[PDB]
């Protein structure tokens, strides 16, 4: 993304800027209990990567 | 088989002949020549599909007659319209014969 | 949307052209005239204004199109005339800002055939003023007077809102041209200038360029930093330690 | 480490292949004499394909060479590359440089130019195996490839509402026949790219602007008379 | 005078060794990183330099470099033996597709020995060792010795690289294609190579 | 060269004369007129090539057209004449 | 004295030409046609028939003119088809003698794209014989064959 | 060289560079007298070396 | 300034390498040919640029050497980039005999033209005929057949020395030949009047001559 | 140089009082004798003599 839209997008996505896109979010539900090694606040988003 | 043959058309040479005869008067009288007016008057005598070739040939004949002294003024010439459908020409008036 | 366009090309005091301006077409412009009329001269003017680097500029004849450097003459000197000469381009961006870019050319006196070149740029000019008018004085004589850069700077600074920038290095000139969208890539270094000139001159003479063909990957593929900088940072602690030990 | 590096390399390679494939389609069905199409053929070198696969899946067989802290990562890459294909020689150059070479994705790709000539299939474009006009047309094709690639590269450093100008030349254009010129005009028009062509009057393209030149001697000095025409069609 | 880039090229420290190898007939492949890069960089001038000797510097379409002498060559010429071209064409055949899975690029002397014995006709084998020979153990031992000898000659040409140990196991380089057949549109390499070997 | 060999040649033979020029289209009408008069004054034969018929009123001319035909290629040749 | 002249040029089994004969002019002969028609090929055939020295012949593109390239391929092989080929010239001597010079060309089987040349000359041929017919045999219903 | 230069047209670099060799013919009468002096001058070179 | 020959090479060396005589001479010198006074073109060229050629060939770890008699040749070092070879003992017998012929004033009347028969007669005159015969054939006892074999081997070696430049055949007669000064290298073991063994050791240390 | 070599001592010593011609100059051309700057090779060019 260009420098002109960069500040807009960074404000829009806020803390979730560095989340992960995952199109279902139910396939993670079994994996999730294992996450003991991760940032204290993990963000997940659904959509076509 | 035996070699065949094909022939050329002289329509453009004839066109050059009419234009050069029509234009010779300007030099003989040393009359100032303006491409805009001449092209506008001369294109009216032929149909649209042939205009481009007529314009080219007329310019080829006209430039041999003298020069335009205005070219050394540093002032560009304008784009004059010469027919409908939107054809344009750019040239200073020919003064020095 | 609305790609930019080159609008016109102006020559002043070149061989055969005291003051001439060509209005470029949006798609195709065709130069036509008998042998020796001066067509290649106009293209020489265009490219020299575009890339004012005397190390690269070499206008070899179309015959012998692919030979070595050969002579020490670059073929440019003879196209100028005694005194001061100019070559300028007029451009319209997607923003519809009118910018004029060009160079000033002069024959350096001596036994050898050498040339002196200085780039410049003007912004904010009114749409009512043409380059030929800026660069000439309509003195009483039959023929006007071409005015040097000093007179030009004084004349331009008098205008309201018009800015005249005069460059000391080619790098700055290319940087400004890129920022305004006149060229597709910002010529970081001399190597970039060389490749850009290769592109232009290969297009000019025509044919499958040997140099383009050799280094195809160098031309068609962008260089990616992501794969590298991680490992430069991770490698840093070892690099410093090794250097300290030495 | 290991797999993730392989994945980023693979994705970069895949994206480059796809972009090339998109550029490639714009050049289909271009008629230049007997040439009917042009392509940029992209392939992956074997000696690097096997290395990439090994780094992806056999990492437990070489982990000793990767986690040994006496040598850095790029050095590890160079040493692994020499372990495979042992016949390769090294020109007394530092392993660090060979490592950084392995880190650069472009080194994994092999590039060619091909043309679909006449009754034959796809052939590598050699100048000596083409007529004059075919060579000129192929050159123009590759040049527009380069220009498109460069514009895609730089747009991430340019304003969102800026579109650079594009212009190319052709000297002694009389060398091309009418059909080839029609093809070239179609290409440039579809690419929004300007052209300046020089010809000793032999060609009269109806579209665009034309300038007539005549050199004369006036007051014992050389002078060029210029006339212009445009708007036809 | 002399072209500047030519003087630069031959001033390089790598030139004397490469010159010595080239005049011996060695082929430079993509394996030799530095030499191959050097040739890629200075080809335009090295071709002219060697033309002064009536010898041609050719870059094969596969990528490897080599010299070809003319009839008026200023470098003394020498010529390979029949058995040499036989073995070369065999190696070209072994540069196959199943090779990758069969040997992972590393062969042994026995592979070549047995392939040669299996694929060639007996008459030309006798012509190679000696016409008086007939299917005897000593003849086969002599043929093995000759195979090792010619294989070492080819290693000097750069065709084949021995793995660095005393045992006779090696890998085949791309430059072996010089022995190969002519390729026509759609033709299968195995078939054409076999057709010439027959 | 012809003058040099005057001694060796038999008295009664004058050798043939012939030259080429590809991409003749690079020359304009005046230049070609000059070239023709030069070569005819010297009894010199010429063979020239151009995409378009640049010499309509002098010498002979042939027109070549290539046709793809049953998975091979064939060239068709037809002559041209100044007037019709 | 009457200077000698080149009467005609004949091509057999070239790339695009099966058997074609161009009749030259006393002063100027012009070849026209779109790109790739075969004009430069005709030039090349003529010069090959004039100087068969294979060490010299090198047909570069018109672009890249004047660049001493040492190209891998001299560009002649591709202009020939499989089988036997010819290129011949008919000349009228100052003595009004008809002489036919020429060469037999043939591709070499093998990876290297090499070519074979064998010159020849014919004297005293009757004026009624055309080279196109002399070099071919009429086999079948107007389906002639070339002969070695 | 002559024919090839004609074919591609233009000022051939090789022709002009050696124009003496191409235009000026050789003379045998000059050689016949120079044979004697050639012997003498070769002898002189021997002694000088 | 940049892009200037002097940056990479001395002007005189580049001037030498650009000369038309260089390729022939380089090819011959690497082949082992000795250069004497008679072939003026090559000898004068060597004299003109001697130091440049010595510095050039030094890159290969070989010395371009000039004998006091005025003839040049190449002597490779132990780390030579160019292979090195040694002559056969029969070659030595004929070489020393050719030297003794060159010195001999009694045969100066021949004006330099010698015949293979005369050379053979001198050789048999000085060496031990029958014991030298041992090398031609292990069973030789003076038989004329074996004598002819010795003569033919001598003829062959003489031809090989012709290739080394040690002797020139006449333009039309291959049975007669003329000597050159290069033959004096066969005398290197005796040109100084001192203990032979120390001479031998100095030669082997200098790389002139190997044992067998 | 042809005048220098052609005209000999005994008769032309009265002519030699001109500043341009002398005998020693023939040996002075020994410098030019060693190597002229010839470029392209065919047949056999060698030296001033
Ligand atoms: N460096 C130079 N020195 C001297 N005269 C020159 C130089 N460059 C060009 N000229 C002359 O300027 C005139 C115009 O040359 P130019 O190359 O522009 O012609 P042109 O119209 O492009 O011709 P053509 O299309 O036939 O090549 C010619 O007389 C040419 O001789
Ligand atoms: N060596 C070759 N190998 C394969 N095809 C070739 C070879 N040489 C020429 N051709 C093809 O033969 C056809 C004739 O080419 P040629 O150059 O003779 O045509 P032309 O009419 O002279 O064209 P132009 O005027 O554009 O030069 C073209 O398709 C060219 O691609
Ligand atoms: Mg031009
Ligand atoms: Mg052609």
């Amino acid at each position: 993304i260009t420098i002109d839209d960069a500040p807009y997008f960074s404000a829009l996505y806020g803390p979730a800027r560095h989340g992960i896109v995952v199109p279902d979010l139910s396939l993670v539900r079994p994996h999730l209990e294992t996450l003991e090694d991760c940032p204290e606040d993990l963000y997940l988003i659904e959509g076509d990567p | 088989l035996e070699l065949e043959y094909e022939e050329f058309s002289e329509i453009n040479d004839q066109l050059a002949a009419m234009i050069e005869k029509a234009l010779l008067v300007y030099q003989q009288e040393q009359r100032p020549l303006d491409l805009g007016a001449v092209l506008r008057d001369y294109l009216a005598q032929h149909p649209l599909p042939r205009h481009f070739d007529v314009a080219r040939i007329l310019v080829d004949q006209a430039v041999r007659l003298g020069v335009a002294e205005a070219d050394f003024s540093g002032l560009p010439a304008e784009w004059l319209a010469i027919n409908d459908y939107g054809a344009k020409v750019q040239a200073h008036v020919i003064d020095t014969y | 949307i609305e790609r930019g366009k080159f609008r016109s090309l102006t020559l002043v005091n070149w061989n055969g052209f005291f003051a001439r301006t060509f209005d470029l077409d949006e798609l195709v412009t065709t130069l036509s005239g008998g042998n020796g009329a001066g067509k290649s001269t106009t293209m020489a003017a265009f490219v020299t204004a575009l890339i004012p680097d005397l190390t690269l500029l070499h206008f070899r004849n179309t015959t012998e199109a692919g030979a070595t450097s050969g002579s020490r003459d670059k073929g440019l000197h003879g196209k100028l005339r005694a005194g001061v000469c100019y070559s300028t381009l007029d451009v319209i961006n997607s923003r519809h800002q009118r910018v004029v870019v060009g160079v000033r050319l002069q024959q350096v006196a001596g036994r050898d055939r050498k040339v002196d070149i200085k780039p410049f740029m003007i912004q904010g000019l009114p749409t009512a003023i043409q380059p030929t008018q800026l660069l000439t004085e309509n003195v009483g004589e039959r023929q006007a007077r071409v005015l040097p850069l000093n007179e030009l700077k004084d004349r331009l600074d008098e205008m309201e809102g018009v800015q005249f920038k005069q460059f000391n290095s080619i790098t700055d000139y290319h940087a400004q041209m890129f920022d305004l969208g006149v060229i597709p890539k910002r010529l970081r270094s001399a190597s970039d200038r060389s490749k850009f000139y290769r592109l232009i001159e290969a297009s000019l003479y025509g044919g499958i360029s040997s140099a383009i063909t050799r280094s195809l990957r160098d031309y068609l593929l962008p260089e990616n930093s992501g794969v590298r900088k991680a490992f430069q940072d991770m490698e840093a602690a070892l690099r410093e330690n090794r250097i300290t030990l030495e | 480490s290991s797999k993730s590096v392989a994945n980023i390399i693979r994705k970069t390679i895949q994206r480059e292949q796809n972009r090339i494939r998109m550029l490639n389609q714009g050049l289909q069905a271009v008629s230049f004499g007997q040439v009917r199409g042009v392509r940029l053929n992209v392939n992956v070198r074997e000696s690097h394909a096997i290395l990439l696969d090994v780094l992806s899946e056999q990492q437990e067989q070489h982990q000793d060479l990767f986690n040994s802290q006496r040598l850095t990562f790029s050095e590890a890459m160079a040493k692994l590359y020499q372990r495979l294909n042992p016949q390769v020689d090294m020109g007394q150059r530092l392993p660090q440089t060979i490592g950084e070479e392995l880190l650069d994705y472009r080194n994994y790709l092999e590039l060619d130019v091909e043309v679909n000539r006449g009754s034959d299939g796809w052939l590598k474009a050699e100048s000596g195996a083409l007529s004059t006009g075919e060579a000129i047309g192929t050159g123009m094709s590759i040049l527009v490839m380069v220009v498109q690639s460069w514009e895609e590269e730089s747009r991430r450093l340019r304003g969102k509402d800026i579109s650079p100008c594009r212009l190319l030349f052709l000297d002694e254009a009389a060398r091309l026949d009418a059909k080839s010129i029609a093809t070239l005009f179609e290409l440039c028009e579809r690419l929004q790219m300007q052209l300046i062509i020089a010809a000793p009057e032999n060609i009269s393209p109806e579209k665009g602007t034309t300038y007539k030149l005549v050199r004369k001697v006036f007051k014992n000095h050389e002078h060029v008379h210029v006339v212009g025409l445009r708007g036809f069609g | 005078f002399m072209p500047v880039k030519l003087a630069q090229a031959l001033a390089n420290s790598l030139f004397p060794e490469l010159d010595s190898q080239l005049r011996a007939g060695r082929h430079i492949g993509i394996d030799d990183l530095d030499n191959h890069a050097f040739l890629m960089d200075f080809q335009e001038q090295l071709e002219e330099f060697y033309a002064r000797y009536n010898v041609e510097l050719i870059r094969a379409p596969e990528g490897f470099f080599y010299l070809r002498p003319r009839s008026t060559t200023l470098i003394p010429r020498s010529v390979l033996s029949e058995l040499d071209m036989m073995v070369g064409k065999i190696l070209c055949y072994l540069y196959l597709s199943p090779e990758r899975l069969a040997n992972q690029g590393i062969f042994t002397s026995q592979e070549l020995y047995e392939e040669l014995i299996s694929l060639a006709d007996e008459g030309k084998l006798m012509k190679f060792v000696n016409q008086r020979s007939s299917g005897s153990d000593l003849d086969k031992q002599k043929l093995q010795e000759k195979v090792r000898t010619t294989l070492n000659r080819l290693r000097r040409l750069g065709m084949v690289y021995f793995l660095p140990n005393n045992n006779n196991k090696f890998t085949i380089t791309e430059a072996v294609f010089r022995f190969g057949a002519d390729v026509r549109s759609g033709d299968d390499p195995r078939e054409i190579q076999l057709r010439m070997i027959r």
